[PDB]
């Protein structure tokens, strides 16, 4: 555990932390999404290549694989909620109430 | 807790050593009973599309009958064989471990004390 | 010292990071993305992955392409807020620049930090292997064997993104 | 019925009943053993099967 | 919550009041902060001081009655010395229900309170002495 | 939509379902969930209108949350063990995050926001999806790595989930919302007897699933969604409010009927680990789901409430929904009790 | 896994990549491939609760050569207590440790 | 096979059966205004299905042996008490017009049914699109309440909105003072009492309200009562429309097969007439609701599934 895994580590949590705290944009929230992504691939792709485990070498990229999934599938949504109210804004989604 | 267990036959709906019980009887009650509740499903169906409940479609009436039984005797073997694992381990462990399971010395209640309270 | 090179690039990681999850405009927001992917793929391809590290900057630098053709359609105002024009963006700003400062300072001075998990501060360099590989790159070899180990992998991941182009399609008909 | 066939009917039921008890007892106290220590075929959670592990001359010496 | 709870358990009944006076008021002031949090969270105040008020109102109930329980059930169990006793429990969880009635400004609260955060202390005292497990570790 | 995308769309949310049951690789398992997110949205914006697009997006934003934390414990769990096998963790923290990561898929409490909502916004069909398919898969991870799950997390989760679901369920009208909390409150007892009995697990699992699809099934047939909707079935076709009494009877846990099965062996196995405290609590709290669901009886079958002049019209014609397995399912969720050691096949 | 087709049908689907001490691409060892082997080997077939216990030793040469973490603490207090040397004039580096 | 996705899947696709003929007309206009006469004339013309005005007993027309029920079975709207007593307390005026868009909703979705299902067009007289008018010509003359308005905008908020419009709208207009002259012609004695002022308003939300709503969607013509005699006029104006607008444009297979379905299940057609809104009017006690059902299962043909009677001579229920 290396200080590099504190710093990615704490990426993953600042990334977390943000996707938690809306402030209005759901694209801002969904650059958090992205930005998680980022830290687990940066983190396991460490892992992977500091303990020579070679087949491994492929998880990464299938993980960014599955990320670009879930960021377009984001990108999907939001232009739907862009259409019926003209922004991006999570405070007009609450038709629904708990 | 028997996810583990060291028969070999995993994903499995009836291991080839089940083979060795006895099937159920096909007037099991048990089996009887999920005969009827194929039968209740018959009538039912007929009701939610108000059809005479009971004459209506008897072909299909046998099919329900027939899809109950026929699936209920394969869970009941299942069901049995499952049940007879339990007692297979059970019984062997004892045996492979004979300090934790020891035959208590008998008493008869002649020589074991037991405190009487009145009811007065 | 360049010997600390990857924990330098690593406290400008965290630096993007609280770029963007402080969440001003999405156009600032997306700058930050990409200096973290940039420097996301200077620390793995100092641990002896160049093309993982290339092929995250690659695709970071399309994605953020297409997020601010997005953000100047829907997620713009007047007045795209900066990393000052706002208190509650400021206020997350400067918090997490202080607490990457305390966990630097900390642990370049104890060589150790305890939190949740204990790190040492000895030096990225020290977990290195010594032995040299042969005259191939093992990352190389392991993303190779995709197509001939990885053949369910493949299955999976190509009728995925199948369905995803059929998914965003059905999303966004509107009728 | 005779009092007969209901006294020798009621010890036949005592039989099952008795035996039965037993059996239940003895599950609780076999199911505690197996739990604690692990070495019956209940409660064995999988461990990595060594029938993955590749054997061969790797390409360098020392593993 | 597993350190005052030990904390407060090693202290034997009816001895140093003080310190158990300082272990209950602290998981009364805990849950307090716990019921603050999620309130600001899911109702929103209006203004930064009229959340930090609403935090200290529930804070203070919550310490207010975690501080009267340990103290009435410490001097109950220290002058009829009897340690290991129930009733001593009783007689703090009705008081803390008091002190819920006064800081909500109601007489039916205060009479329910009592009545429930009464049996509640007597059952955790009696569950201590008799070793009962609200979650026990398998073992079959 | 085109008839073969909504049947490709279908197959792969069980596709996704299917990959996490079967595989061994932590990896293959959150591509699982992964496929299974890209699909079941769709299906969630069907009608296209305000509202499911609020729902997807609600449903959308939790469920990727929660495939991060899990991938972060799949790649802790990596650092300290350097294998991927689906099995017990091997740090405490990866166990944490892969516990409330499938505590949020689950809809657990204090988890649980988005399950009254999105269920509110989708159609009764999308509902039936969400409240029993969409369980298969977070229930199928749990049962192989509960060994290293902290008891005290997980038997919090299930004690939250039972209260919150009672309470939230006694101020609703609305069925979706009525049956959105009834599913947090049942999550509580298939994850509380999970330390003790992983079988009971599966078996709550299965009858809850019956139980619920038998619901959907029969508000889908008279395409009723409040409960004054529901009030007028009484008058259209009386059967269906007989066959609503008796799985909601099944549903609050009374015998004889089958939903009193899971209950009974819950407790059961609790009992055996000399946990007395925790299941007299669990039963007494589930009253407050009984009390919900024969406020339903009232108002649709032990009641006559008002109706309308033009239900007259609806006499004269028949039921077209397809209301497929309905005779089957409502048998089996209400008279399976003397049919209980079956449980063993399970195992 | 839950349903184990893999195991019945006789097919590999995602084994191949669960343990680094597999089958690697030209033959490439892992560097901890000796310590996940013993921890496997020792382990096999005894179940978890035992190997928990009777398999510690493995495991715990296993998690050290994955983290390092007691060498690089044996780093740090050699390393430290040569500056601390130094720092105080008490010893003198050797060439071969200096160029 | 009955449609479903199975059918749409193995070729049963709207369009393939849809041509330039394949046209759902609407003929509009005041009371006695000669719409029966004209429309009945452009179904020979044109070779298409006629569809007779929905009345309170269409349903009726439609299933079991299509004869009309007892007055019972229907609320016991009645449009002769509507003209002889327009205000009575027990809430005649607004239960027969919502009994009657209930009739129009369904004719309509019969209507649509037909030409999805074989191509071959329609006729209609006063669809659901136009019914209106009389419920706005009821409200200003005070024959119905504001609440019933509200109602049936709720009412039709919910179904209108589900349905295309009909691709030629034919309207007749006629002056007031023509059809109460023709109206007493005609010699029908409940009829004869419409007021002129309640003829007025049905002309003003016909033309300020109606067709400019529908002119933007569907082919006007408009045809006074001269020119409306001779229906081979109008016909050979309905030959040589453009069609350039209007949702049919915009529709493909699977918009079609999403339509087709909800036609076909006239449940889910009627799903949202009779909404959970307590209304005098509409509101039935439970005593009497549970009393005509009863009666209604025991009419000949009614009890059962429509194939499954046995007092009306159906046979093969053990089998079928
Ligand atoms: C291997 C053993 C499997 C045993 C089951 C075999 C029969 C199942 C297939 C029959 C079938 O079409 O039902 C599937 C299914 C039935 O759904 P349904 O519409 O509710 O059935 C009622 C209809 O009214 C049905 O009425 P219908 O007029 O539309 O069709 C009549 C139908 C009549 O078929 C039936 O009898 C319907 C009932 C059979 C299915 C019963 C469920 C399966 C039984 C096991 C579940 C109970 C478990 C045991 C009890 C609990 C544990 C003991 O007969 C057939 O179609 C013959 C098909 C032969 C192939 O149809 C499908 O859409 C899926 C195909
Ligand atoms: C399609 C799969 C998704 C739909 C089923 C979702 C139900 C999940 C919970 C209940 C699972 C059924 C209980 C296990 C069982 O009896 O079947 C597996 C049984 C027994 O498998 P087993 O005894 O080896 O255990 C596997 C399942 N667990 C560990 C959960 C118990 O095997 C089969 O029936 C498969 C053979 C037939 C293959 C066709
Ligand atoms: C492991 C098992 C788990 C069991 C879980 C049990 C869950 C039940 C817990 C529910 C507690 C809820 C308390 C709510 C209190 C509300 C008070 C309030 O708001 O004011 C109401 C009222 C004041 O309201 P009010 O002033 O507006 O007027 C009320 C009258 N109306 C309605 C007309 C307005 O005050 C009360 O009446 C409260 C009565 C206090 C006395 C309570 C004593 C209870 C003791 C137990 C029962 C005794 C029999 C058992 C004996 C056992 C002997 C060992
Ligand atoms: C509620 C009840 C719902 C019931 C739904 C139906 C599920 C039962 C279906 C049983 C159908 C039996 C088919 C006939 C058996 C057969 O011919 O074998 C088919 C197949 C192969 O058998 P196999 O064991 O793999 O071969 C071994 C060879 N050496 O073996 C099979 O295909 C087995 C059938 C598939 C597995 C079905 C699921 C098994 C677990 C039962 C779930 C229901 C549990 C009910 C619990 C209720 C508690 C009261
Ligand atoms: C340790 C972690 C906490 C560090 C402090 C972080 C708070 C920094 C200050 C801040 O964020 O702003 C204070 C905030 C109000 O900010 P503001 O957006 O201006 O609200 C009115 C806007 N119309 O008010 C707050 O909500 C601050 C809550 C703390
Ligand atoms: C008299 C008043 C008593 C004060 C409250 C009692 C304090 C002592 C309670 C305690 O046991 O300490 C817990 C914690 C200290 O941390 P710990 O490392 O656990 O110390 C050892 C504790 N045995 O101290 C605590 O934090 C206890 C209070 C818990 C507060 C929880 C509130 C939610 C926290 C999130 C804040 C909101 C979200 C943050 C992001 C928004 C922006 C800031
Ligand atoms: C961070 C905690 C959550 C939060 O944002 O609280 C905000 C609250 C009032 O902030 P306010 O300006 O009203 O925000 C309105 C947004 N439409 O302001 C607060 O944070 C009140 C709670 C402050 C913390 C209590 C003291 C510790
Ligand atoms: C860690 C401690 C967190 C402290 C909370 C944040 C500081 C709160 C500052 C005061 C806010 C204003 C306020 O109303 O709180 C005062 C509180 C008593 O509340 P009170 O004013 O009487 O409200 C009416 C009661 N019905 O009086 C208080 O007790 C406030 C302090 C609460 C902590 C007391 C712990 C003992
Ligand atoms: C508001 C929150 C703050 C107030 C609550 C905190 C104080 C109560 C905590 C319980 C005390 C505890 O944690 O210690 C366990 C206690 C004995 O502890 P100890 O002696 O150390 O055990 C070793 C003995 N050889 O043993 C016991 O506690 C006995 C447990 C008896 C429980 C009786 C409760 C009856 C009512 C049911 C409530 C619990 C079920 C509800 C769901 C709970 C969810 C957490
Ligand atoms: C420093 C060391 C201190 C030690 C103290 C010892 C403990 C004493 C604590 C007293 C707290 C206090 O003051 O109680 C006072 C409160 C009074 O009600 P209120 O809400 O204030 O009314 C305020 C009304 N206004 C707003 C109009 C002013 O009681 C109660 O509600 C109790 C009233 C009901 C009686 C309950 C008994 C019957 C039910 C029980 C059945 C088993
Ligand atoms: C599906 C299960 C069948 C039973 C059922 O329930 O299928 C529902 C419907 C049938 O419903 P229906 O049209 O009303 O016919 C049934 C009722 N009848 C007879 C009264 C009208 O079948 C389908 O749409 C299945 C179409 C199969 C084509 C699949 C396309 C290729 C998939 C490629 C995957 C990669
Ligand atoms: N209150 C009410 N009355 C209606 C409605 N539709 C028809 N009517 C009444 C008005 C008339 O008195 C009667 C017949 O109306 P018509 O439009 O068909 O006029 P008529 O048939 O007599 O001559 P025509 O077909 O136009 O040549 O039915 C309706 O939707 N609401
Ligand atoms: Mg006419």
């Amino acid at each position: 555990m290396s200080m590099v895994y504190m710093n990615i580590m704490m990426a993953f949590t600042v990334s977390l932390v943000g996707l938690l705290m809306y402030r209005s944009h759901l694209m801002s929230s969904l650059l958090c999404l992205e930005g998680m992504m980022l830290s687990l691939f940066v983190m396991a792709a460490l892992t992977i290549l500091n303990s020579h485990f070679t087949l491994a070498s492929m998880m990464p990229i299938i993980l960014l694989v599955f990320a670009a999934c879930e960021a377009a599938l984001g990108l999907s949504l939001l232009v739907m909620v862009s259409n019926t109210y003209g922004t991006d804004y999570v405070q007009n989604l609450n038709l629904l109430q708990c | 807790m028997m996810t583990g267990r060291q028969g070999r036959a995993t994903f499995q709906f009836l291991p080839d050593e089940a083979r060795s019980l006895p099937p159920p009887k096909l007037t099991d009650p048990r089996l009887a009973f999920v005969g009827f509740l194929g039968y209740c499903s018959g009538l039912i169906d007929n009701a939610i599309r108000r059809r005479p409940v009971l004459l209506a479609g008897l072909h299909r009436q046998l099919l329900y009958i027939t899809s109950f039984v026929f699936v209920g005797y394969y869970l009941l073997k299942r069901q049995d064989y499952m049940y007879a694992v339990r007692d297979h381990d059970m019984f062997s462990y004892i045996k492979s471990h004979p300090e934790d399971f020891p035959e208590k010395d008998k008493k008869t209640y002649g020589e074991v004390f037991e405190e009487f309270h009145p009811v007065r | 010292m360049m010997l600390y090179i990857v924990f330098i690039l690593s406290v400008i990681f965290v630096m993007g990071f609280v770029g963007f999850s402080s969440k001003p405009s999405p156009i600032y927001g997306g700058l930050g993305l990409i200096v973290s992917g940039g420097v996301g793929c200077g620390i793995v391809l100092n641990f002896g992955g160049s093309f993982l590290g290339l092929m995250v900057f690659l695709i970071y630098l399309g994605g953020m392409m297409v997020v601010f053709g997005y953000t100047t359609a829907m997620a713009t105002e007047q007045y795209p807020e900066i990393w000052l024009s706002n208190k509650a963006v400021l206020g997350a700003f400067v918090t997490g620049l202080l607490m990457e400062f305390f966990m630097v300072y900390y642990v370049l001075k104890d060589k150790e930090v305890e939190v949740v998990f204990e790190f040492n501060g000895l030096g990225d360099w020290v977990i290195y292997d010594t032995g040299d590989s042969g005259f191939f790159s093992e990352e190389a070899m392991g993303i190779a064997a995709l197509y001939s180990y990885g053949t369910w992998l493949v299955i999976v991941t190509g009728w995925s993104l199948l369905i995803g182009v059929v998914v965003i399609m059905e999303i966004t008909r509107g009728n | 019925d005779g009092p007969e066939k209901n006294y020798e009917r009621t010890m036949a039921i005592l039989q099952i009943e008795a035996e039965k008890a037993e059996l239940r007892l003895k599950e609780l106290e076999v199911r505690r053993l197996m739990r604690a220590r692990g070495d019956g075929p209940w409660f064995h959670y999988p461990t990595i099967d060594k029938e993955l592990i590749d054997h061969s001359p790797k390409a360098t010496p020392d593993n | 919550a597993k350190t005052v709870l030990r904390q407060y358990w090693d202290i034997p009944e009816g001895t140093e009041c003080h310190r158990k006076t300082y272990a209950t008021t602290s998981i009364g002031g805990a849950a307090g902060l716990v019921v603050s949090a999620y309130s600001v969270a899911l109702k929103t105040p209006t203004s930064f001081l009229e959340g930090v008020a609403r935090t200290g109102r529930y804070t203070f109930t919550a310490a207010a009655i975690g501080a009267i329980f340990g103290l009435t059930s410490c001097i109950s169990a220290q002058v009829r010395e009897k340690p290991d006793d129930p009733l001593n429990y009783l007689i703090g969880g009705c008081a803390g229900g008091l002190i819920l009635g006064a800081r909500t400004r109601s007489y039916g609260i205060g009479a329910a309170a009592c009545a429930y955060m009464g049996l509640t202390a007597a059952l955790v005292k009696m569950g201590q002495l008799e070793g009962w497990q609200v979650f026990a570790e398998p073992k079959v | 939509m085109n008839p073969i995308i909504f049947i490709i769309i279908l197959l792969t949310i069980m596709l996704g379902t299917i990959i996490v049951m079967i595989s061994s690789h932590w990896l293959l398992v959150w591509i699982g969930f992964e496929m299974n997110m890209l699909a079941i949205i769709p299906i969630m914006m069907k009608n296209h209108n305000p509202r499911a697009t609020e729902a997807s997006t609600k449903y959308f934003l939790t469920q990727s949350t929660a495939s991060m934390l899990l991938m972060m414990a799949v790649i802790i769990n990596l650092m300290f063990s350097g294998q991927w096998t689906v099995m017990k963790l091997f740090n405490p923290m990866a166990s944490m995050l892969m516990t409330m990561a499938l505590a949020m898929k689950l809809g657990m409490a204090p988890f649980h926001f988005w399950v009254p909502e999105v269920t509110q916004g989708i159609p009764l069909s999308s509902g039936l999806i969400l409240l029993t398919w969409q369980k298969l898969a977070p229930m199928s991870v749990l049962y192989q790595i509960f060994p290293s799950i902290n008891l005290n997390l997980i038997l919090t989760l299930s004690v939250l989930s039972i209260l919150i679901g009672g309470w939230g369920g006694l101020n609703q009208t609305q069925l979706r919302k009525i049956m959105a909390y009834s599913s947090i409150a049942h999550m509580g007892w298939m994850t509380a007897v999970l330390p003790y009995n992983p079988t009971m697990t599966l078996l709550n699992l299965i009858i809850y699933i019956i139980m619920t699809s038998t619901m959907f099934t029969m508000f889908m047939a008279n395409s009723t969604t409040t409960t004054l909707s529901l009030s007028h079935t009484w008058n259209k076709t009386p059967i269906m409010t007989v066959l609503i009494l008796a799985t909601l009877l099944s549903m609050g846990g009374l015998p004889p009927l089958s939903g009193f099965m899971p209950k009974w062996m819950i407790i059961q196995e609790m009992t055996k680990n000399n946990s007395i405290i925790l299941p007299t609590f669990m039963a007494i709290t589930a009253l407050l789901n009984l009390y919900f669901y024969m406020r339903l009886t009232y108002s649709t079958t032990l009641t006559m409430f008002p109706s309308t002049n033009n239900m007259k019209m609806k006499w004269q014609f028949p039921l077209m929904k397809k209301m497929t397995f309905l005779p089957t399912m409502v048998v089996l969720s209400t008279m399976m009790l003397p049919l209980t050691p079956m449980l063993s096949v399970l195992e | 896994p839950f349903f184990d087709v893999q195991k019945r049908l006789g097919v590999d689907l995602d084994r191949w990549m669960t343990i680094q001490s597999a089958e690697q691409p030209h033959k490439i060892p892992s560097r901890c491939h000796a310590f996940e082997k013993e921890w496997i080997e020792c382990a096999h077939g005894i179940g978890s609760i035992r190997a928990e216990k009777e398999c510690k030793i493995e495991f715990e040469d296993f998690r050290e050569c994955l983290l390092r973490q007691k060498t690089m603490k044996r780093l740090h207090a050699i390393r430290r207590q040569r500056e601390k040397l130094i720092k105080e004039g008490k010893y003198t580096p050797p060439p071969h440790h200096s160029g | 096979l009955q449609y479903g996705p199975l059918a749409y899947i193995l070729g049963e696709k709207a369009t393939k059966k849809m041509t330039e003929k394949s046209k759902l007309i609407t003929v509009d206009g005041n009371i006695c205004s000669g719409k029966s006469k004209l429309a009945k004339e452009i179904a020979e013309k044109l070779g298409l299905k006629h569809f007779p005005e929905a009345g309170i007993h269409y349903v009726d027309s439609t299933t079991g042996d299509g004869k009309p029920l007892p007055v019972q079975f229907s609320g016991n709207c009645s449009l002769e008490k509507f003209y002889d007593d327009p205000k009575s307390n027990d809430g005649n005026s607004y239960r027969l017009q919502a009994w009657l868009y209930a009739s129009r909703l369904l004719q309509y979705a019969d209507a649509l049914e037909h030409l999805l299902s074989t191509g071959q067009g329609v006729v209609l007289e006063r669809s659901i699109y136009s019914d209106f008018v009389f419920l706005e010509a009821m409200y200003r003359q005070g024959f119905i309440r504001k609440q019933c308005v509200d109602h049936y905008n709720q009412v039709k908020k919910v179904t209108i909105c589900e349905y295309l419009p009909p691709h030629v709208v034919v309207y007749v207009d006629v002056p007031v003072p023509e059809v109460q002259s023709r109206i007493q012609k005609k010699g029908n004695p409940h009829e004869m009492k419409i007021t002129s002022a309640y003829l007025q308003d049905i002309e003003n939300a016909y033309k300020g309200t109606f067709l400019p709503e529908m002119s933007e969607k569907c082919e006007v013509l408009q045809y006074s009562a001269w020119e409306a005699q001779d229906a081979e006029k109008v016909v050979e104006d309905i030959e040589y429309l453009k069609y350039d607008k209007g949702p049919w444009l915009d529709q493909n297979d699977r918009k079609l097969h999403k339509l087709r379905m909800l036609v076909q299940d006239k449940l889910e057609v009627l799903n949202y007439t009779s909404i959970p809104v307590f209304l005098p009017e509409v509101t039935v006690g439970a005593h009497q609701s549970d009393q005509v059902f009863q009666e209604f299962t025991e009419l000949p043909g009614r009890k059962y599934r429509a194939g499954y009677n046995e007092d009306v001579g159906d046979k093969w229920i053990w089998l079928k």
